[PDB]
C-alpha cells in the first residue's frame, strides 16, 4: 500500500509539473518598473523526494 | 507657467545620458534660472 | 524659538546611489519618479539613520 501511495503521488506531481511548465509560456515579458517578466517556478522538493 | 515648464524640460533632459560629475562626490550648486527666486541643482550631462 | 532643521541627507554607496546628497527643504521636500525610482529607499535612508 505504501508503495502504491508513493507511486500515485509521483505521477500526480509529474503531471502537475508538466501542466504548470506548459502554462508558464503564457506570459509575454510584462514591463513593470525594473521587473521585466514574471514566471512560476515549480520544483519537486528534495526534502519530500527523500 | 514656469514651474509646469521646468518639470517637463527636466523630464525630457534626464532621459538623455547621465552626468559624469555625479560620481565625483562633489555636490552641485543651486544655479538660479530666473528672477523671483527659482533654483536648479544638476550637474552637466556629459555621457550620452 | 528658532526650531532646529534637518538641512541635508546623504546616501553613500547604496543601490542606485553611490554618493547623493539631498538638500532638505525648510517646509516640504517632494521626491518624484517612476515606479522603482528608489524613493522608498531614500526614506529608508532617513529612518535608518
Ligand atoms: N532589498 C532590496 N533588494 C533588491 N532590490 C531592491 C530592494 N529594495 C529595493 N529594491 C529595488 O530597488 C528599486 C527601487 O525600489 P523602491 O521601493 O525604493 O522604489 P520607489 O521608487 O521608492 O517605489 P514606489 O514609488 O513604487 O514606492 C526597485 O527596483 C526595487 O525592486
Ligand atoms: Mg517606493
Amino acid at each position: 500500500s505504501s508503495k502504491s501511495v508513493a507511486n500515485i503521488i509521483r505521477k500526480t506531481i509529474q503531471r502537475e509539473q508538466n501542466r504548470i511548465r506548459m502554462l508558464n509560456q503564457g506570459l509575454q515579458a510584462v514591463s513593470f518598473g525594473q521587473v521585466r517578466g514574471v514566471r512560476l517556478n515549480v520544483n519537486v522538493r528534495e526534502s519530500h523526494a527523500i | 507657467r514656469h514651474f509646469d515648464v521646468a518639470r517637463i524640460l527636466v523630464d525630457q533632459a534626464v532621459r538623455l545620458g547621465v552626468a559624469e560629475a555625479d560620481f565625483s562626490g562633489l555636490p552641485a550648486e543651486w544655479l538660479a534660472i530666473n528672477d523671483y527666486g527659482a533654483k536648479v541643482q544638476a550637474h552637466v550631462i556629459d555621457t550620452y | 524659538i528658532e526650531r532646529g532643521k534637518f538641512r541635508s541627507l546623504t546616501l553613500v554607496n547604496w543601490n542606485g546611489f553611490f554618493a547623493r546628497t539631498f538638500d532638505l527643504d525648510e517646509l516640504v521636500t517632494t521626491l518624484s519618479g517612476g515606479n522603482g525610482a528608489g524613493k522608498s529607499t531614500t526614506m529608508a535612508a532617513f529612518v535608518t539613520a
